[PDB]
Order: structure tokens, then sequence, then C-alpha cells
């Protein structure tokens, strides 16, 4: 249904996935929503030695038939906290994705880039403000911020109980813990502030 | 005339423009001489920025006057 030198390299691209070591050993895979191969779920393993680790994460992509002289469009299904990544949205802010894209580049290398820019983030360039600026003005914050939405979202083992008791603090109070998790960790888990924030109008 | 872009590292580029130039070819000129792609580079004045679209003359940049290049985010 698409010009084809996207199916073609579409169809062998995603053959070449599920040959590879890295699904051979569950790094990466990729899997079919439709079949005419222009929207693709994705999965990457969080990377080893970052917070992401033991999370596995599904990723939205959809093949433009400009494919392969213009980047598939990937966003994040699950949530994470990543600098480079919307907490809200998923957007993913990667140059291979932008300007940067070569026609030579296949979905693994894209999906093995992210899985990269998992374990190194760029917070002087982020798509998260919020995220960045906790990154950069408090490292370990961020490292178990980033651990809890690895569990609550990627179904990664739990971030150590100091920030759930206000998780359950604020549950106590009735509140959304959706809507929780998402006030706490952007106002740096300040319960005076988050609380503050938490009510819309 | 000659005007000039102080950048990041203490780089200054000497350019030769006139005022009838868009600020897209006052980036594109940045580009021939210093590889820079034209729509990852943002140049401010007075410290602001100058839309690509108007000159440099609207903006009353005279001759010998200093710019600073700011480059785009990456992603970005």
């Amino acid at each position: 249904s698409m010009a084809n030198i996207a199916v073609q390299r579409i169809k062998r691209e995603f053959k070449e996935v599920l040959k590879s070591e890295e699904t051979s050993k569950n790094q990466i895979k990729v899997d079919l929503v439709d079949e005419n191969f222009t929207e693709l779920r994705g999965e990457i393993a969080g990377p080893p030695d970052t917070p992401y680790e033991g999370g596995r994460y599904q990723l939205e992509i959809k093949i433009p038939e400009t494919y392969p002289f213009n980047p598939p469009k990937v966003r994040f299904i699950t949530k994470i906290w990543h600098p480079n990544i919307s907490s809200v949205t998923g957007a993913i802010k990667l140059d291979i994705l932008a300007d940067q894209w070569a026609a030579a580049m296949t979905l693994r290398t894209v999906l093995l880039s992210l899985q990269a820019l998992l374990a190194a983030a760029e917070p002087d360039d982020p798509q998260d403000a919020v995220v960045a600026n906790q990154y950069k003005q408090n490292p370990e914050m961020f490292k178990q911020t980033a651990r809890l939405w690895a569990h609550v979202y990627a179904g990664a083992p739990v971030s150590s109980p100091e920030y759930t008791k206000k998780i359950e603090n604020l549950c106590a109070m009735g509140f959304d813990r959706n809507a929780v998790i998402v006030a706490l960790s952007s106002k740096s888990w300040d319960v005076e502030t988050a609380t503050e924030l938490l009510l819309s109008n | 005339m000659q005007i000039f872009v102080k950048t990041l590292t203490g780089k200054t580029i000497t350019l030769e423009v006139e005022p009838s130039d868009t600020i897209e070819n006052v980036k594109a000129k940045i580009q021939d001489k210093e590889g820079i792609p034209p729509d990852q580079q943002r140049l401010i004045f007075a410290g602001k920025q100058l839309e690509d679209g108007r000159t440099l003359s609207d903006y009353n940049i005279q001759k010998e006057s200093t710019l600073h290049l700011v480059l785009r985010l990456r992603g970005g």
C-alpha cells in the first residue's frame, strides 16, 4: 500500500530485527499492528546500570511514506522519566529522528539508538525541561524518580519506599495516585507544593 | 559591509554583507565559512533574535556591528 522502497526496506528491516542477537538476548523487539507495515510496535529493554534497568518500554513506530528518505516517527507508549523524552506525551528528542536521519539507518539501529539514549541522556538539550533540570540540579533524586516510573510503568523492581510513603500519604487524602506520582516528581518530591499543584481548578 | 558574529569558544566570524540581506542569507554565508546548518543556528542582536524573513537594516544593523550566534538545540 506504500511506495515499496519502504515496503521492501520495512519488510527486511522487520525480518532483520527478529533474527538479531539483540532480540535473541531480549534487548529489542518489533511487532506488527496492521499488515500494511506503516505502523509498528517496538519494544526496548531498559539498559543495565541505569534507573530503567529491568523495565520494558513499548514504542509506537509510524513509517512515513517518504521512507527511507525521512525518519520514522517514534513515540514512547510507556511512560518514562528522561530529560530527552516527554513524561506526558512520549515525544522523543533525538537527532536521528529529525535532521540527522540517514537512509542507511534501519529499524534495528533506531531501536538501539533509543536504547542508547536511555543510557546517556543529554540534559543540556532536553525534551522535558522539568525532568532535565531535576537531572542537573539533583542527580540522585532523578535516578530514583526514574526508577519509580520504571516500575509503575515498565514493570521493573521497585524503587525503595522512601518515595512511595509520600505516594501513600497523598493518596490518604483521596487523591489520584496517577496524579500524585506526576505532581510529586515534577515538584521534586515536596509534598507541600505537590499538594498545591495537585488541584487542577 | 563587514559585520562580526561572536560565538561559542570565543570564535569571531567575519562576514561581508549588505543591509539588503535576509537573516537567512546571513545564516547561509555563516554556513559556507563554518559548515553550520542554517536552520540549527539563531543570531541575536542587542540580545534579541531576528527572524529570517526580516533584514539587517530593518533592525538597523549598521556596519561593524557585533552579532552572537546561539545554535538551535540538538534534538531539538
